[PDB]
C-alpha cells in the first residue's frame, strides 16, 4: 500500500534516529573535555516473575477476542486464573513471596 | 584326553561371551553426563541415518 | 463442548482438583498426614471415576483429546502406579527433615500428565503430556537434593530430558511442516500411492523416536537409566520406572496405531533394531550388577525392549494391542512389587549422608515375605511360568511368530536367558547368609503383597485380565 | 518481509555461534538475548506477530533475565575453566562439532525434498491465536497452567537456601 | 515469498548449535545455555510451520514452547545454584559417583 509503507519508514527512521541519537551522545561524551553472595531470594523473586509471566501472556490472548470466545471461554479463563491465585496463595502462605522471614 | 568333559566346555563357551559382553557393555556406563548427551545425539545420528537409508 | 464431554474428562477434573485442594491445604497448614490422605483420597477417586467414564462410553474431547477403553485402561495403570507410589512414598518421607508435602502434589501433576498421555490424541497433547510427566519428575528424583546421588540423578535427568524435549519438540515441528495438521490421524493422509515415506515425515518421526526411547529407556539413550534409578528416591524409582514407561508406551502405541505412517518399512526396522538391542544390551549389562537399583534400570531396558516387540507387530497381526495391555499390566505389578521392596527396606529416609544400599543377601532369615514378594518378581521378570510375566513374554512371542519377527523372537529367548541368570542370582541371593512398625509401612507391605498375590494368581490363571484388556478397544 | 528475515536469522545465527564458544557468563548472555531479538524479528517477518512479541516478552524478558540473575548471583569468573579453555582446543570439540554437522546435513537434506508453496507472510494476529487457544486448544491452556505450576513448585523447592 | 524450507533450515542450525554447546561445555551453565537455544529453535521450526500452513497451531505450539522453556530454565537454574552450594564449582565432570 502507501501509508503502511510509510508507517514502515517511519517507524524504521524513528527506530534509527533514536539509536543513533543515544549513540552520538556517547561518542560526544567521549570525545569532548580534557583528562586528568547473594542470597536465593533474588533467583526465587526472578523465577516467580518468569512463571507468572507466561501466565499472563496466556491471559493476554485471551483478552483480545472475549467477544468471539463465548462464556465457555469465560469459564476457561475462570479455572485459570482460579488455579493461578491457589498458586498465588500457596506462594504467599509458605513464605517464598517475603522478602523478610 | 576326554577326563576334563570338552563338550562341556564348548557348550560353556557362550558363558563366557555373555560375560566379556556385558563387561565390555558396561564401561560405557562411566556416569559422565556429557557422555550420555553425546550417545543421545550419536544414537540421532544412527536413527536419522538409518531412516533416510531406507 | 458437550457435558458428556465433561464426563469423558473426570480423570483429570479430579487429579486437577486435588492438586488445587492438596496445595491450599499446605497453605493453611504443612500437614504430612493430612496432605497425604488427600492426594491418595483424590486418585482413588479418579481410579473409581473410570466407572463413571466407562459408563459415558467413548467420544473425541477436542481436537486434541479422545477417549475410549484404551484410554482408561491406561489411565487405570497410571493410577494404580501413583497410588502405590504415595503409600511407598509416606514411610519414605517420615525420615525427610525438610517440607514433606511437595512430593504429593508433584506427584498429582505427574499422574495428571500421564492421564493426558493415556487419553492423547493429538501432538500438542502428546508433548504436554511428556512435559507433565517429566518436570515433576525432575523434582522428584532430586527432592532430597542435598543428598549427593539424588542431586546427581536430578541433574542428569533434567539435562537429558531437556534435550530429548526439544528433540521431540524438534520432530513434531517437521512433522507438522510435511503434514499441515497436528492429528494423529492426518500424519500421512497427504500422501498417498506408495508415497508414504516422505524424508521430512521420516527425520520428524526419528528425532520423536529420539525423545520418546529416552523416555522409554531403549538403546542407545538408555546410559542414564542406572544412574537416575540408583540416584532417585525410592518411591521415586517406583513412580519413573511403571508410570512414565506406561504411560510414554501407551501414547506411543496409538501414535503408531492411528498414524498412517506407523506403517512405514523404514520406521518399522529402525524400531527392530532399537528392540534387538535393547533386550541385549539391558540383558549383558545386568549381569555382573550388585546394586538392585541399576539391576532393575539395566531390566527395565530389557523390558521395553519386549514391549517394543509387541509394537512392531501392531499392522501386521491383531492381537498387538491386548499383548501390549496384558505385558503392560504384567510389567506394572511386577515393578510395583520389586521396586517396593527396595522402597520398604530403604524407609525410613535416613538423610543425605547415610548410605542407602539395599543389601537384598540374607533378606529371608530377618524380613521373610518381602523376600518371598521379592523373589516372585524376580521369577515374574524373568519370565517363568507361575507368573504373569511369562504371559505377557507368551503374548510377545505370539505376536512375534505371527508376523514373523524370528531376528527379534531369537533375541527374547537369549535375553531371556540371560536375564534368567542376574534374576536368579538376585532370587537364591535373598536366602543365602548375611554377615517401619507404624501401620503405613505396613500398607506398603500389603501393597507388594497383593502385587505379588497378583502376578502369581494370573500367572497360574491368566484369563480375567485377558478378557478385561481384550474389554478396552479405542476408536478405530 | 524476506530482507528482515534474512538478516534476522544471520544475526541469530552469528549470535549462537558467539554463544557457545564464548568463555564469560555475561557477554555469552548478552549474545544470547541478541539471537532472542533476531528470532523475534524473525518471527514478526512471517507475520506471527504474537509469537514475535512473546520472543521479546516472555523469552528475552523474562528467561534470560533469570540466567542474567543467576550469573550475577553466582559471580562467575571461570574457576578453574577458565584458566583451562578446554572447549577451545580442537581436540576437545573436534568430535561433538563434526557429530552435530553429520545430523545438520541428514536434517537439512530430509528439509530439502518437500513442498514448498511458498509463506505467504499474512499476519496471524493474537486475537485469530487467542480464539483457537480458548476454542479447540483448551485443554492445552488448563495442563500447562498445571505444567507451571509443577515447574514453579520445582524450583521453588530445589532453590532454598536454609 | 519466504521458502518454508529456509524456515527449517535456519531452526536446524540453532538447535545443532545449542547441542554442540551443550556437548562441548563442562560448565553446568552452558549446558543450560545451549538447552535453552536447542528449544528455542524447535520453537522458532513450529512457529514456521504454523505460517507456512496459515494456522493458529504453529503459535500455539510455540506458547506451549516457552511455557516449557520456562519451566526447565527456572528448574535447571534451581539445580545449579544447589549444586554450587554444595560443591562450590559448576564442573559437571565431578558429578559422576554413581557408574557400572
Ligand atoms: C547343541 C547346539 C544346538 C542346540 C542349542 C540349544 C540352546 C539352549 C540350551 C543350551 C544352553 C547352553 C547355555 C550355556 C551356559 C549356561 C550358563 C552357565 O554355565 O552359567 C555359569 C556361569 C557362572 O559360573 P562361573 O563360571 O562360576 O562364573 C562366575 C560368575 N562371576 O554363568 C556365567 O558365567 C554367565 C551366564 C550368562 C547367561 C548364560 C548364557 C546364555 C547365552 C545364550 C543362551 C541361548 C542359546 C544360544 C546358543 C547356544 C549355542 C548353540
Ligand atoms: C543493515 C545491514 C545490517 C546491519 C547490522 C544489523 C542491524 C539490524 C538488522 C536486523 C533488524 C532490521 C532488519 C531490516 C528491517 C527493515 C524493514 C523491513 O524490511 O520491513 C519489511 C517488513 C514490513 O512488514 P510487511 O507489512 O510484511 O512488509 C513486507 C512488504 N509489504 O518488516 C517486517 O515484516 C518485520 C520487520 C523486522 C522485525 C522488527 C525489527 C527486529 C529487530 C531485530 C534486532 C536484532 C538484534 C540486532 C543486534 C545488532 C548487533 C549485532
Ligand atoms: C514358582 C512360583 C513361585 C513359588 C514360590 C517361590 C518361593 C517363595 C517363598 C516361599 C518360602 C521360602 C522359604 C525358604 C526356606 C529356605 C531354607 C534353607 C535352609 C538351608
Ligand atoms: C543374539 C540373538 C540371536 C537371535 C537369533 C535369531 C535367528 C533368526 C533367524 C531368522 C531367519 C529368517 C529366514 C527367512
Amino acid at each position: 500500500s502507501t501509508e503502511v509503507i510509510a508507517h514502515h519508514w517511519a517507524f524504521a527512521i524513528f527506530l534509527i534516529v533514536a539509536i543513533g541519537l543515544c549513540c552520538l551522545m556517547l561518542v560526544g561524551g567521549w570525545f569532548l573535555g580534557g583528562r586528568a553472595r547473594l542470597s536465593a531470594k533474588f533467583y526465587l523473586v526472578a523465577m516467580f516473575f518468569v512463571i507468572f509471566d507466561v501466565e499472563a501472556l496466556y491471559l493476554f490472548a485471551w483478552s483480545t477476542s472475549i467477544r468471539e470466545s463465548g462464556w465457555v471461554g469465560f469459564v476457561e479463563a475462570a479455572i485459570f486464573i482460579f488455579v493461578l491465585l491457589a498458586g498465588l496463595v500457596y506462594l504467599v502462605r509458605i513464605g517464598a513471596l517475603d522478602w523478610t522471614p | 584326553l576326554l577326563k576334563r568333559d570338552p563338550l562341556n566346555s564348548m557348550m560353556n563357551i557362550p558363558a563366557v561371551l555373555s560375560r566379556f559382553a556385558g563387561k565390555g557393555l558396561l564401561l560405557s556406563e562411566n556416569g559422565y553426563l556429557r557422555w550420555y548427551v553425546a550417545s543421545m545425539s550419536i544414537g540421532a545420528v544412527v536413527v536419522l541415518a538409518l531412516l533416510m537409508v531406507l | 463442548i458437550t457435558p458428556q464431554n465433561l464426563i469423558a474428562l473426570l480423570p483429570l477434573l479430579i487429579v486437577g482438583l486435588t492438586v488445587v485442594v492438596v496445595m491450599l491445604s499446605i497453605a493453611w497448614r504443612r500437614n504430612h498426614f493430612l496432605n497425604a490422605t488427600l492426594s491418595v483420597i483424590g486418585l482413588n477417586a479418579a481410579l473409581v471415576s473410570l466407572w463413571f467414564v466407562g459408563q459415558a462410553g467413548a467420544m473425541d474431547v477436542t481436537p486434541l483429546m479422545r477417549v475410549d477403553g484404551f484410554a482408561m485402561l491406561y489411565t487405570g495403570l497410571v493410577l494404580l502406579a501413583s497410588l502405590a507410589t504415595c503409600t511407598f512414598a509416606y514411610p519414605w518421607l517420615e525420615g525427610y527433615n525438610d517440607n514433606k508435602d511437595e512430593f504429593y502434589l508433584l506427584v498429582l501433576i505427574a499422574a495428571l500428565g500421564g492421564i493426558l498421555l493415556a487419553n492423547a490424541n493429538h501432538l500438542a497433547s502428546l508433548f504436554l503430556g511428556i512435559e507433565l510427566i517429566s518436570l515433576p519428575l525432575f523434582g522428584l528424583v532430586g527432592y532430597a537434593f542435598r543428598q549427593k546421588r539424588s542431586l546427581e540423578a536430578s541433574i542428569k535427568y533434567t539435562i537429558l530430558s531437556a534435550a530429548a524435549s526439544s528433540f521431540l519438540l524438534f520432530g513434531m515441528a517437521l512433522v507438522y511442516a510435511q503434514s499441515g495438521d497436528l492429528s494423529f490421524v492426518a500424519l500421512g493422509k497427504n500422501l498417498g500411492d506408495g508415497m508414504l515415506n516422505e524424508p521430512l515425515l521420516l527425520a520428524g518421526f526419528g528425532l520423536m523416536i529420539v525423545g520418546l526411547g529416552f523416555k522409554l529407556s531403549l538403546v542407545p539413550f538408555h546410559l542414564w537409566t542406572p544412574d537416575v534409578y540408583q540416584g532417585a528416591p525410592a518411591p521415586v524409582s517406583t513412580f519413573l520406572a511403571t508410570a512414565s514407561k506406561i504411560a510414554i508406551f501407551g501414547v506411543v502405541m496409538r501414535l503408531f496405531l492411528y498414524a498412517p505412517v506407523g506403517d512405514s518399512e523404514a520406521i518399522r526396522v529402525v524400531l527392530a533394531i532399537i528392540a534387538f538391542a535393547s533386550i541385549i544390551f539391558g540383558n549383558l549389562m545386568a549381569l555382573s550388577q550388585t546394586n538392585i537399583k541399576r539391576l532393575l534400570g539395566y531390566s527395565s531396558i530389557s523390558h521395553l525392549g519386549y514391549l517394543l516387540v509387541a509394537l512392531i507387530a501392531l499392522q501386521t497381526g491383531e492381537m498387538s494391542m491386548e499383548a501390549v495391555g496384558v505385558y503392560l499390566a504384567g510389567y506394572l505389578f511386577s515393578s510395583l512389587g520389586a521396586f517396593g521392596v527396595v522402597s520398604l527396606m530403604s524407609s525410613p529416609y535416613r538423610g543425605p549422608d547415610a548410605d542407602s544400599l539395599f543389601s537384598y543377601r540374607g533378606l529371608f532369615w530377618h524380613r521373610p515375605i518381602l523376600a518371598a514378594v521379592m523373589t516372585v518378581m524376580m521369577l515374574s521378570l524373568a519370565g517363568i511360568p507361575m507368573t504373569l510375566g511369562f504371559i505377557g513374554k507368551f503374548y510377545v512371542l505370539a505376536v512375534g511368530v505371527q508376523a514373523h519377527l524370528w531376528w527379534l523372537v531369537g533375541a527374547v529367548v537369549v535375553g531371556s536367558a540371560i536375564g534368567l541368570y542376574y534374576y536368579l542370582r538376585v532370587a537364591v541371593s535373598l536366602y543365602l547368609h548375611a554377615p517401619p512398625s507404624n501401620w503405613q509401612y505396613s500398607a506398603g507391605g500389603i501393597v507388594v503383597l497383593i502385587s505379588a498375590l497378583l502376578v502369581l494368581v494370573l500367572g497360574v490363571w491368566p484369563q480375567p485380565l485377558i478378557s478385561i484388556v481384550r474389554l478396552a478397544m479405542p476408536l478405530m | 518481509m524476506e530482507f528482515a528475515f534474512y538478516i534476522c536469522g544471520l544475526i541469530a545465527i552469528l549470535a549462537t555461534l558467539r554463544v557457545i564458544t564464548h568463555t564469560n557468563p555475561v557477554h555469552a548472555l548478552l549474545y544470547l538475548i541478541i539471537s532472542l531479538l533476531a528470532i523475534s524479528g524473525v518471527f514478526f517477518s512471517l507475520g506471527a506477530y504474537f509469537a514475535g512479541a512473546l520472543e521479546i516478552i516472555v523469552y528475552a524478558g523474562a528467561i534470560m533475565v533469570l540466567f542474567v540473575f543467576v550469573v550475577m548471583m553466582l559471580n562467575l569468573g571461570g574457576s578453574e575453566i577458565e584458566q583451562e579453555r578446554q572447549w577451545l582446543k580442537p581436540q576437545v570439540w573436534i568430535g561433538p562439532a563434526i557429530l552435530s554437522a553429520i545430523m545438520l546435513v541428514v536434517i537439512v537434506y530430509a528439509i530439502l525434498g518437500v513442498n514448498d508453496q511458498g509463506i505467504d507472510g499474512t499476519p496471524i494476529s493474537a486475537k485469530a491465536v487467542g480464539i483457537t487457544l480458548f476454542g479447540p486448544y483448551v485443554l492445552a491452556v488448563e495442563l500447562a497452567s498445571m505444567l507451571l505450576l509443577a515447574g514453579l513448585v520445582v524450583a521453588f523447592h530445589v532453590g532454598r537456601e536454609e | 515469498m519466504i521458502p518454508l524450507q529456509h524456515g527449517l533450515i535456519l531452526a536446524a542450525i540453532l538447535f545443532v548449535l545449542g547441542l554442540t554447546g551443550l556437548v562441548i561445555r563442562r560448565n553446568l551453565l552452558f549446558m543450560l545455555i545451549g538447552l535453552e537455544i536447542m528449544i528455542n529453535a524447535s520453537a522458532l521450526a513450529f512457529v514456521v510451520a504454523g505460517s507456512y500452513w496459515g494456522q493458529t497451531d504453529g503459535q500455539v505450539m510455540y506458547i506451549l514452547a516457552i511455557s516449557l522453556a520456562a519451566a526447565e530454565a527456572s528448574i535447571g537454574l534451581a539445580l545449579l545454584l544447589q549444586l554450587h552450594r554444595r560443591r562450590q564449582n559448576l564442573n559437571i565432570d565431578s558429578v559422576s559417583e554413581m557408574r557400572g
